[PDB]
């Protein structure tokens, strides 16, 4: 039954490798999203501070 | 009924490496099992 055990472990290892590589791909994607959102929040801050400037003026 | 050699199973065992260290230690004390080399073409540096 060892040859079957081998086949089962290889399938489990295949899935594990896929799951981890997928997590790394996700990490890269989330990082890009993080930058895009950060920039949008920065613009929101810019808008608000510009409004504060106008009020002060 | 004549005396003959004992039956042998040429059997394979899979287990986790942490468990493997302990098991080898304990199976070794048992002294009733003989392990075969599964990597005959691998030297001691390669065995790690």
């Amino acid at each position: 039954s060892q040859s079957q055990g081998i086949q089962q472990l290889l399938q489990a290892e295949k899935r594990a490798a896929e799951k981890v590589a997928d997590a790394r791909k996700r990490k890269a994607r989330r990082l890009k999203q993080a930058k895009e959102e950060a920039q949008m929040e920065v613009e929101q801050y810019r808008r608000e501070r510009e409004q504060e400037f106008q009020s002060k003026q | 009924e004549l005396f003959r050699s004992e039956e042998m199973t040429l059997a394979q065992l899979f287990l986790q490496s942490e468990a493997a260290y302990c098991c080898v230690s304990e199976l070794e004390e048992l002294g009733k099992v003989q392990f075969r080399d599964l990597n005959p073409d691998v030297n001691v540096f390669q065995r790690k």
